[PDB]
């Protein structure tokens, strides 16, 4: 399941990731125990942390 | 190191194509008349830099070949060429490189697996003076020759000669830099560059290069390409233009940074609660954002739908600020489509959020012992909360079915209750400061401090004043402004006078040095030497100078006495 | 003339059907790509408004060479000499001119 | 438009030129005796009308 | 087959020629219309074609042959015709 | 003495007039305020 990240949110936390419109993203397990409403996604270069829920939107 | 001085050697056909008895002028790499060239007599590595020019001695043979690719080494695949006097070998493999190369002979050969590319041809060819033009254009490498035998073996022979290609090879692959290969059982050669210079050439009946001249060595020659001809003769010729460039690109702002605090929002004593967040305006001020990255204290520095740096150059209005207090370990409620407990009953973010959040710890002024019973939240709503809403009502929740009239039972569950943060109280648990800004675009946003560059006089200086920009040269100026001015147009819609708002002194502007060289000389046959004609500039940037009312002159000396 | 060299400035701050009237704006904000497409518009108006000029300028060229040879050829009778024809040189009968 | 007004332009320019070498006959070969030969007419010119 | 620059292809058409006739030429890289005839002019054994002033291709050099070729385009221009009166007579006569 | 901007929610007067902030009507759910 491909996600679209609709717009580029700015993260200071090393725990996360940096993302821009068009990137393409691999959806990870929904093991969101660490924190409500944080999802985990990888990115281009294979680095993982966490992202804003609502930062990315189901493709279609 | 030796240097050597390359008369008029270093020339080739550009194409394929026959010219008889006229004059053609190419745009190609080349290497410049009396260009200095690397002599070497050792044999190290040399750089490429899109194309290469190489001259061996007379009276030798220890040069075999060379080696071309990027790194010479098992990373990328480099170019291998070898001759031995009966056939070339012409390898892309993989290649290691060597301390010392040479040749008994195939001791250059350190690795030959996966090999990409192979191709063979044959041999190309008081003794030969070998010239060779090497160059990789569009994929292509191409291969140039000419033996002329000749003397003086110390240097360069004059005269000229002109290279034609053997060879076309498609390597594809870019190239960096190359190796000669010497035989061991010292010769002499000479390095050259190329680059894109423009020579003009010159076709005999059997269409043979037999003489050139470069369009940018000296003024004399600078006339023959646009005339098109070698024998100028004896007159005034207009050659090419000339300018001056920018130099500082100086940029003057209103004195600046005196308004809108952030302390009072900031660095507050005190601050309201979650559910009753206040939300004040903020427009019409110039507000700082880069002291906030340097501040060191912030631990949820999050933006959303913005980035720190993009924040500034561009700003949005509408700057409402809301400040509440929130534990550590649910910060991350506070976020665009994050729900909970917090974000849905007292504070909701509205999807598509361009603001951030910004938090820290308040453990030193936050707390107090036996617990701070001072800030209050909703932990029971009826209804979610819609985004940027506060909710300030006594009503009590409802579980039940059965009404609560204002006494509390087991139904009832007066929402308000009040945090506890004790100073013993853990990470998660500690009140982090935290606030948060709203960006939406009303006309006229106000953003942060511009770059107040210093200024510049009586130099060709870029500038950018506030709105408008542009180059010229900054003097003073006699003329007077009213006080609601801040630039001034001669005629024609032409600026050319602005007053620094920073400074309050009107300044004049006027575009600087500029107009057509011209070159004159006395005739091609009936002697050599030329002067340089400037039009309508001051005589103290253009590079015997003389100075006249068409501007100044250079090569000619003033005489008193007049002729005609 | 001077009105020739004034109506070419202000045709630098023509349009053209482009967005701006200055190169440093389309050069700006937008796309590099697609920004040659309005450049193109605005070097064609240009370079249009450039030919007016010339051509222009020629014409009067012309005109000032006849009135110049006109004026030489007054120099050559009526300054040098004594213009025989009449009417030639101020009316009545000539005698010399200054 | 361009083509039709510098085409114009040609054209005025040589009526003017033949309306100055017009002018230039009425004040030799008309309001006076035109001495210089072959400028009005063939053969020695006496005047015209 | 994938894409390293200079590909090698399919072996080439290479029909014959044809002098003294306007005809189409389209030789190794360049093409055009014109006359093909015999040459006096001489090439290097490294050029293929030629051309003489503002860009004109004028004589190329055939590689299936290695022979030497003039190249001029073939009559073209205006006609005219000539005419004395059309209530004088009918008859016209044609120019080129 | 000094000149106030209101862009405030401010309801119409049969006759405004100043004694003076007689016009004053309603001052509620102010959106842009400006003093110079
Ligand atoms: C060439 O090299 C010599 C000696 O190194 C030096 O004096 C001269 O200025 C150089 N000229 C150029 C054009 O590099
Ligand atoms: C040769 O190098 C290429 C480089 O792309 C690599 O893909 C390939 O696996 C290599 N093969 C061997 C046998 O080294
Ligand atoms: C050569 O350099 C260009 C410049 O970016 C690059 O795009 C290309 O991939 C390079 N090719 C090789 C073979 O190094
Ligand atoms: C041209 O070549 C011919 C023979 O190949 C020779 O006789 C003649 O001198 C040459 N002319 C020039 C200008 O090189
Ligand atoms: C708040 O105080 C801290 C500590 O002195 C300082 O670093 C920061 O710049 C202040 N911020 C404001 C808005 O006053
Ligand atoms: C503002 O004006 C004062 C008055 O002299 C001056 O000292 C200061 O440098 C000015 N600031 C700027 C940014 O020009
Ligand atoms: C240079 O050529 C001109 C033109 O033929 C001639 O008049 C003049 O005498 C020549 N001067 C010399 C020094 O050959
Ligand atoms: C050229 O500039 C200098 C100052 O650099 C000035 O003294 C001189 O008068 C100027 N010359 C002219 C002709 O204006
Ligand atoms: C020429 O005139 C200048 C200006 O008056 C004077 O200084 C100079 O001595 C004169 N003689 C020469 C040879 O320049
Ligand atoms: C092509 O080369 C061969 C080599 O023997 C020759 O016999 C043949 O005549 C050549 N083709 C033409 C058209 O001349
Ligand atoms: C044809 O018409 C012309 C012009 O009117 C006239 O001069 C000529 O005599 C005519 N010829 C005949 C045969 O009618
Ligand atoms: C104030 O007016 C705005 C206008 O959009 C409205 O959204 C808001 O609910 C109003 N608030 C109050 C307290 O009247």
């Amino acid at each position: 399941e491909e996600y679209i990240a609709v717009g580029d949110f700015f993260s200071t936390d090393p725990a996360d990731l940096t993302f821009k419109k068009g990137e393409i993203l691999l959806v990870i397990e929904r093991g969101t125990s660490a924190g409500d409403g944080w999802w985990i996604a990888k990115d281009a270069k294979g680095n993982e942390g966490l992202v804003p829920r609502t930062y990315l939107e189901p493709y279609s | 190191p030796a240097y050597t001085n390359s008369f008029t050697r270093g020339v080739y056909y550009p194409d394929k194509v026959f010219r008889s008895s006229v004059l053609h002028s190419t745009q190609d790499l080349f290497l410049p008349f009396f260009s200095n060239v690397t002599w070497f007599h050792d044999n190290p590595v040399l750089p490429f830099n899109d194309g290469v020019y190489f001259a061996s001695t007379e009276k030798s043979n220890i040069i075999r070949g060379w080696i071309f690719g990027t790194t010479l080494d098992s990373k990328t695949q480099s170019l291998l060429i070898v001759n031995n006097a009966t056939n070339v070998v012409i390898k892309v493999c993989e290649f290691q490189f060597c301390n010392d190369p040479f040749l008994s002979e195939f001791r250059v050969y350190s690795s030959a697996n996966n090999c990409t590319f192979e191709y063979v041809s044959q041999p190309f060819l008081f003794k030969n003076l070998r010239e060779f033009v090497f160059k990789n254009i569009d994929g292509y490498f191409k291969i140039y020759s000419k033996h002329t035998p000749i003397n003086l073996v110390r240097d360069l022979p004059q005269g000229f000669s002109a290279l034609e290609p053997l060879v076309d090879l498609p390597i594809g692959i870019n190239i960096t830099r190359f190796q000669t290969l010497l035989a061991l059982h010292a010769a002499a050669y000479y390095v050259g560059y190329l680059q894109p210079r423009t020579f003009l050439l010159k076709y005999n009946e059997n269409g043979t290069i037999t003489d050139a001249v470069d369009c940018a060595l000296d003024p004399l020659s600078e006339t023959k390409c646009t005339l098109k001809s070698f024998t100028v003769e004896k007159g005034i010729y207009q050659t090419s233009n000339f300018r001056v460039q920018p130099t500082e690109s100086i940029v003057r702002f209103p004195n600046i940074t005196n308004l809108c605090p952030f302390g009072e929002v900031f660095n507050a004593t005190r601050f309201a609660s979650v559910y009753a967040w206040n939300r004040k305006r903020i427009s019409n001020c110039v507000a700082d954002y880069s002291v906030l990255y340097n501040s060191a204290s912030f631990s949820t520095f999050k933006c959303y739908g913005v980035s720190p740096t993009k924040l500034n150059d561009l700003c949005f209005t509408n700057v409402y600020a809301d400040s509440f207090v929130i534990r550590g370990d649910e910060v991350r409620q506070i976020a665009p489509g994050q729900t909970g407990k917090i974000a849905d009953y007292n504070y909701k973010l509205p999807d598509d959020f361009t603001g951030c959040v910004i938090a820290w710890n308040s453990n030193n002024l936050d707390s107090k012992v036996g617990g701070n019973y001072n800030y209050l939240y909703r932990l029971f709503r009826k209804s979610n909360l819609k985004p940027f809403e506060r909710d300030i009502s006594t009503e009590i929740y409802q579980a039940g079915s059965t009404p609560c009239n204002g006494v509390e039972g087991f139904n009832c569950y007066f929402p308000l209750q009040s945090y506890g943060f004790q100073p013993t109280n853990g990470v998660g648990y500690q009140p982090y400061r935290v606030v948060v800004l709203s960006f939406e675009l009303a006309p006229a946003t106000v953003c942060g401090p511009k770059k107040s560059t210093n200024l510049v006089k009586n130099k060709c200086v870029n500038f950018n004043f506030n709105g408008l920009t542009g180059t010229g040269v900054l003097t003073e100026s006699n003329k007077k402004f009213l006080p609601f001015q801040q630039f001034g147009r001669d005629i024609a819609d032409t600026t050319d006078a602005v007053r620094d708002p920073q400074t309050l002194e009107i300044l004049d502007i006027t575009p600087c040095s500029f107009g057509g060289v011209s070159v004159i000389t006395p005739g091609t046959n009936t002697s050599n030497q030329v002067a340089v004609l400037y039009q309508d500039v001051n005589c103290t940037e253009v590079p015997n100078v003389f100075q006249t009312r068409a501007g100044c002159l250079i090569g000619a000396e003033h005489v008193n006495n007049s002729y005609e | 003339n001077a009105q020739a060299l004034n109506t070419l400035v202000k045709q630098l701050s023509s349009n053209f059907g482009a967005i701006s009237s200055v190169l440093n704006d389309i050069l700006s904000r937008l796309d590099p790509p697609e920004a040659e497409v309005q450049i193109d518009r605005l070097i064609t108006g240009r370079l249009q408004s450039l030919q007016t000029y010339v051509t222009q300028q020629l014409i009067r060229a012309a005109e000032i060479r006849a009135s110049a040879n006109l004026a030489a050829t007054k120099m050559s009778e009526c300054v040098l000499g004594q213009s025989k024809r009449v009417d030639f040189c101020g009316k009545g009968y000539h005698l010399m001119s200054f």
